[PDB]
């Protein structure tokens, strides 16, 4: 099992790129997905999250709705993250998760990615 | 929502008081009251410290044969009575039948599973469920266990007639159900 | 909104030392569902206490998660100089869908 | 597919306003229903023999609870699924999410009124799992319902 | 006929009257005679409208311990006795075991399902189904009910063993098969 | 399909001459048979336990019937189906169609021999359905049958 | 090996001595001595001519309310002798709870399937299968015959306590759930 | 197919070191575990539930054999497929290859890592049946599988 | 054949008087398969009555089927000015498929 | 549910047409369904019934057994009754109507069309 | 590997008189799998008893397999002219995959 | 039932032919075949055997492992026996025989075909 990081780098205010994490070497199509980030001198906070199979209900923070978009592509295990319009604010390290909802299994994050470098100024 | 966008998640909800005619049911009033019941006849199960009955008997000779006796209520009676693990101890239970049903099981301590008590709080968990008087597995700790049987706090159990007249939300005939698996599934060979 | 507290804010101990954290939910939550993870600088947030009493895959004894349904407790049996790191407490569901808490600095 | 019934929606079963806590009806398709005639491991299908049982008990036999009750002790257990009641009982013991019979989830289709077997909704620490705790589970449902459906849609 | 063409109705019928020897048999020949009977040894349930024992005695300590008793039979008799409803009187049932097993139910009432005449009647709906000895609910208007139990125009119930000769159609096992789930299932605490 | 009996048609069961009531020799195919062998919601196939389990028990252990009897309510009561025992006595207290166990009506292909699963042929008011009286219902068999062969010729 | 090319053939073994502290054991060693266990704690089955207890005195009436008594012991003790056909007559069944659980049937008949033997045989069978005291049916000719019952040469049979100490191979619960099935089944009416 | 477990193989169950024999890990798919989550025919699958049950109620509880034996007479009976139990019994009295629920053969595929629901290893006279025994039986089950797994190659 | 003989053929009650019919069979009639029908001359036959004793839908309380195995009723509970018309008796099963009775008018 | 009738007119004895009752609003196939006249100052009488699912069973009455033909159509939800060799006893309003045999339901016909009336002479 | 052996070699009986055969294995042999094999002339083999005790199609009931474990036997009630045959033995498993007799002959 | 023979001859050694049993009036696919033979002199010997289905595996006697060949087609309902490299030894009567291996029923070989005839020298 393994997340593999992609995407990042360095926009000003007005322009967005997307991020990426294709992870590899399990069921994609099994799990939900989740996007968690943490800004420079602040906690862990959540982001956004897709649910598994075909993606129908996906869920923002209010934070960063309406500009964000989370989006998954079973057919070749990747994950995305559509920035639009980004913020000073939004300048922080982002990560991908890991997580199945169902009765048999709590809830948890459980395969993390490594970390992908956003600065906005 | 909707899910696949051609399908919509949607729930039913039972109500079970209008099955109240053919089938029991088994409920708990607030976490020391319980109530089985049968139709409009009911039972009235209470964990108390305060003692009812004083007397040391617990005689049917002359119960079954009275001029009033109610035969839906004596059968749950006897079937709750019939589930409780081993010998029930004579001792330990009293019961009068003068004007309705009314038994009380002492429980009185006299190691934490294995007493009269642990014993009676099986009937009482396979009836009315593990909603009140368990505790979790994890509450002292990631390695902490919890035992095996329901305990409680206070001394003596009461069980009286009582008419019913919704002191619950109906919850089905299953706490019944449940009861006629285990009755007399360890009872000993005397 | 659900705001999971953290207490104490930091925490000052030696080695060989007994630890125990705390969160605390506004609401009243199912106890399902709550997780810690264990974030170091560099690394990865690592998951610890899933369904806040049992330990992840490769958690050594001394990691164990507890408490009732309303304080969610995390204790170290004897904290080394491995786990010197940031503690942090989750909950999935209610608003928003998953909740962290302002973290837990544990430091000699 | 043969329906089954004691007591008198074409080709499945249909609930009354009084038997449904909050809707004035609710009810489901042919193919649902007939799988509770052979199926025993839902929860579900448990209502409806009981619901069927006690709608034919009202209407033909004069009301008596000593006869009912005796009826129910020796008869009517049997159409309750005997593992079903135990293994919940179990998830009880050990304060997992456990199925007190109560609520049942199921996915409707828009327009064919195609309709899931429901499935009961959980409860826990005295609530009921929330409508996002088993989200994955509900893609799965609706998964499994379009493979259902697109082998009898082809080959017509 | 034929259906679709290529597909032709037919029908199986069993002649179940050679399980006689594994798995026994319950049968009715009238209203007024019924048979269970297990290989060759078989029991004679007569609902008679007059006495055939009279003294108030039924003893089986002296029964069990004779060189003369078929314990075939009495394993019959002891599953129907257990599957009355409530508890049976002694001052309602009569025995004798000199000469084979005959005992009395009487079934007089000295408010209608809950006497004695429809206990015991519970035990004869189970063994011998509602072919005989019911009113269906749609014989006294379309909203005309009926009682739970079946009821009896007769006075007692005699219980005889009596070699089997064919006096009926061969009905299966299904008959004991429903009385072995009814066996002391409402038994009372006594 | 695997197909197990307690004695020893090649590949289904077979019913004798002095087992059936009026017939000389009547037996299935190894599709019909094997769903007896796997599922539990048919009382045919109470019968055929019943009837595989007296063959063998006749063949193997001289005759007695005080031990005969006593295996029977230990061991061979659980042959029969609880369910569907106890539920054809609740559609006879209520005087609806129920069955008796006696006969069963199935249809049978006119030349591969393909058989469906017997179905009982239920009585009421002391006498068995005519068969018009369920001649919808015998359509439903006529085209499940379509569909269940054309699935495997089809697939080849 | 392999099979159809892209499939291979393999097994599965299950060890069922982890088994042994949630759910019962019954196994036999060497068609003389037969164990029940649970936990750490079990019980001998042995066959032998060799007599334990002479007097003729089965009470329980004290043997209960005693401080030292095995409850999950005399579960099981309690669970075998109910699952004896008809009545177990207390002529032939000997007690001794002073030093432990020890009872003593005597099997002597002092026509082979209808004796005391035949029936304590017929617990021993669906306790512990027919892996022994059985012959099969072939044995004495294509169309020889073989009784129902567990034939046995031996006098009498001993149930005394032991700890568990690997005296057999596991074989999991399966034993003591077919008793449960028969506890009671073949009851007389007393 | 969604499978449930009272304790903690994506998607299927996986067995231990100290609960198979002479082994280190032999384990199966999500495809035959569900099966035993469904149905209750195949003897195997009343061993999951008892290694499963076992499982969690040494975790969750503390050593007591008092009351985890009553618990096992009342609850979890429910767990064993009662008439396979006196299926086995009845051939075990007959002298005919039984199962006493130890050894249990499948197939599993070489490269996807299918697998079918174990099979009982049958056991007559004391001695286990060689492999040759039931060779025609072992050729009828990996015929099943092609089938079975042709059916999903083709619709995709 | 199988014939439905309906006696009186003609009913002449006052408004508010209870009407009891009868449905008589030749041979032994299963009592499920038994049904009743309202004729009102323009208007196609309408169903009151099946199984012999079950109200179909929109049939007001008055309609009441009912009669043993070999004889048939049918009872009118308070006649009202709008259930004059021609009751029908019928059966399915036996020669022919399809039995119905001569018919009995209910009038003023 | 609604019967629609259809058909009707006068003929000479020699000649005849077919009736139609198309159903709509329901399930066709499900539905056995029969034909039924009422001859001008005579009962009710049965004339013909189909069966559902294909139609192999047809029942005629005997008094009109031989020259009268019932027949459906699952696919266009229609019901005829190919009248053949007309006489001048057949004058009557014949009417169409619906029916489910089975096991869970009793014997009815519920849901009738309207009049068709038929003349000859 | 696995020898089955027959005894006694040859069998010289009159007719009507009972021929008791005998096939020894040198292994622990299944009863389940032991069957009985009848070659006369120019006739191909014809399965008398499987199992070693259940005869087969067509067989009359004077052939009787029987034996326990080790030690099978094969008994005719009353030997007539048309069984005069060579008389084998087989097991089914072990090395070879099918082990034969060395065949017992009845004469007179 | 019936296993029809075929094949058969003499040829010197080092020459060889296959055997033939074509089965017919019954279902080949689903019951396992052998091969018997006896040599002059000599009792019943066991030769091959194939099991049913796709014929996986295959089962030879030591004496003739190597050079003995067994084989079947489901398709044409026939069983064969490439028998090559021969000797003087091989030199006996064939059988071929039908039997089915489950737990179902015992093991035996109930129809046999006819006597095929093999000469070395
Ligand atoms: C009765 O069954 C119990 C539980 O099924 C057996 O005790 C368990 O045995 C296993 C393996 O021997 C123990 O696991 C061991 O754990 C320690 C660390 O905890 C480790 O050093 C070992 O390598 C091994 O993994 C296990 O702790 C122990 N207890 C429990 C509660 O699981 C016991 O052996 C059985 N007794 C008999 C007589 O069969
Ligand atoms: C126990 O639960 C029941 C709910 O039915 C309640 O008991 C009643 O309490 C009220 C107020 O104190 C009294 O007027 C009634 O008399 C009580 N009922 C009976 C039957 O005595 C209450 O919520 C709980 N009682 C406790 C916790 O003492
Ligand atoms: C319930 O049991 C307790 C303890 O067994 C009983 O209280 C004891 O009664 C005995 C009777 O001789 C005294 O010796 C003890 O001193 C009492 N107290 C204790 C703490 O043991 C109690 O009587 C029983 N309940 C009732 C209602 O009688
Ligand atoms: C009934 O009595 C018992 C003890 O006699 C009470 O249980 C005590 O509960 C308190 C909670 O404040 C605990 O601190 C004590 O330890 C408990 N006692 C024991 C012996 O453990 C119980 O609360 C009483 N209930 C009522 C309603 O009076
Ligand atoms: C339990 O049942 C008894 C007897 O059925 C009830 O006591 C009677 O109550 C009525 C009230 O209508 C009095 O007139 C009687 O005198 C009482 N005694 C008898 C012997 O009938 C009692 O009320 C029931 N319990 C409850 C809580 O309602
Ligand atoms: C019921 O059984 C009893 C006892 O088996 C039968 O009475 C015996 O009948 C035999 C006939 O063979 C007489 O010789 C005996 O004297 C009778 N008495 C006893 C004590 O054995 C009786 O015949 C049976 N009843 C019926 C109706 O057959
Ligand atoms: C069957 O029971 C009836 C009614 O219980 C008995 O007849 C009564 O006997 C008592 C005894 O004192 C009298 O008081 C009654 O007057 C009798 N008649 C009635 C109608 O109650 C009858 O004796 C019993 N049968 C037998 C054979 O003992
Ligand atoms: C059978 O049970 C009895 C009762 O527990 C055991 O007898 C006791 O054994 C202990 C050994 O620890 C002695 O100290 C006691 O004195 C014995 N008697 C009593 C009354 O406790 C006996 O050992 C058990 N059998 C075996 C073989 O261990
Ligand atoms: C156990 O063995 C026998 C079984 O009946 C009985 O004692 C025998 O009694 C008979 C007749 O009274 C005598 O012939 C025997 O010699 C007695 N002893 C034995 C060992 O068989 C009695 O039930 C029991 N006896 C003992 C000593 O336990
Ligand atoms: C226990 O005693 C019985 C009989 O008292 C013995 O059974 C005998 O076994 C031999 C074996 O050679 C048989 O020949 C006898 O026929 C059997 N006796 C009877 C009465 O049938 C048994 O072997 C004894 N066991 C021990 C260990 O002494
Ligand atoms: C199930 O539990 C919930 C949670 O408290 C409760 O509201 C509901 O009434 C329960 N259902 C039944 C049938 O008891
Ligand atoms: C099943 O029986 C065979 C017979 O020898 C034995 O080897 C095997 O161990 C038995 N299994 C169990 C669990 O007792």
């Amino acid at each position: 099992v393994q997340l593999v990081q992609s995407g990042g780098g360095l926009v000003r205010p007005g322009g967005s790129l997307r991020l990426s994490c294709a992870a590899a070497g399990f069921t994609f199509k099994r799990y939900s997905m989740n996007w968690v980030r943490q800004a420079p001198g602040r906690g862990l906070e959540w982001v956004s999250s897709i649910t598994s199979r075909g993606g129908s209900k996906t869920y923002y923070a209010d934070v960063v709705k309406g500009r964000f978009t989370v989006s998954r592509d079973n057919a070749k295990q990747s994950l995305y993250l559509q920035m639009n319009s980004l913020r000073a604010e939004d300048t922080a390290i982002y990560f991908c998760a890991r997580s199945l909802h169902s009765t048999s299994q709590p809830s948890y994050m459980d395969v993390w990615g490594r970390k992908i470098t956003v600065i906005v100024s | 929502d909707i899910y696949k966008g051609v399908y919509q998640f949607k729930s039913v909800e039972f109500d079970m008081s209008h099955l109240n005619l053919t089938m029991p049911n088994a409920c708990s009033a607030n976490n020391s009251h319980h109530y089985i019941s049968m139709g409009t006849s009911g039972l009235e199960l209470t964990f108390t410290n305060d003692s009812i009955i004083s007397h040391n008997f617990c005689n049917l000779t002359s119960a079954f044969n009275k001029k009033t006796f109610d035969h839906t209520l004596m059968s749950i009676v006897s079937s709750l009575h019939l589930s409780i693990r081993g010998n029930s101890n004579y001792k330990a239970v009293s019961c009068d039948f003068n004007n309705g049903i009314t038994i009380q099981y002492n429980l009185t301590f006299s190691s934490q599973c294995r007493t009269f008590r642990g014993r009676v709080l099986d009937m009482f968990r396979t009836a009315f469920g593990g909603k009140y008087m368990r505790s979790c597995w994890g509450w002292t700790g990631s390695d902490g266990k919890t035992t095996w049987c329901s305990q409680t706090s206070y001394q003596y159990l009461i069980i009286q007639n009582r008419t019913w007249e919704n002191h619950c939300t109906y919850a089905g005939p299953f706490g019944m159900s449940r009861i006629l698996l285990s009755q007399e599934k360890t009872k000993f060979l005397t | 909104d659900i705001v999971l507290t953290q207490s104490p804010g930091t925490l000052s101990l030696s080695p060989g030392e007994r630890a125990t954290l705390s969160c605390r939910a506004s609401q009243s939550v199912i106890s399902y569902y709550v997780a810690w993870y264990q974030h170091k600088g560099g690394q990865a947030p690592r998951l610890l206490i899933y369904g806040a009493s049992s330990r992840a895959t490769g958690v050594p004894d001394r990691f164990s998660g507890s408490g009732s349904g309303t304080d969610f407790t995390l204790t170290i049996s004897s904290l080394e100089p491995e786990d010197f790191a940031l503690y942090y407490c989750q909950y999935y569901g209610s608003s928003p869908l998953w909740a962290f808490g302002q973290g837990t600095k544990v430091e000699i | 597919t043969f329906t089954w019934t004691l007591s008198d929606n074409p080709g499945g079963y249909c609930l009354t306003k009084w038997m449904i806590l909050a809707a004035e009806l609710k009810c489901f398709g042919n193919t649902a229903v007939a799988k509770c005639n052979v199926n025993h491991d839902e929860e579900f299908c448990d209502m409806l023999r009981l619901i069927d049982y006690n709608k034919a008990a009202l209407s033909k036999f004069k009301p008596d609870v000593e006869s009912a009750l005796h009826l129910f002790k020796t008869t009517v257990n049997s159409l309750i699924s005997d593992q079903l009641l135990m293994r919940n009982h179990l998830r009880d013991l050990m304060c997992v999410p456990y199925c007190n019979y109560s609520k049942f989830w199921y996915l409707e289709h828009a327009k064919t009124g195609e309709t899931s077997v429901p499935k009961c909704w959980l409860v826990t620490n005295g609530a009921y799992l929330n409508e996002t705790h088993f989200s994955d589970q509900i893609e799965q449902e609706a998964d499994n319902m379009i493979t259902e459906m697109l082998r009898k849609d082809y080959i017509k």
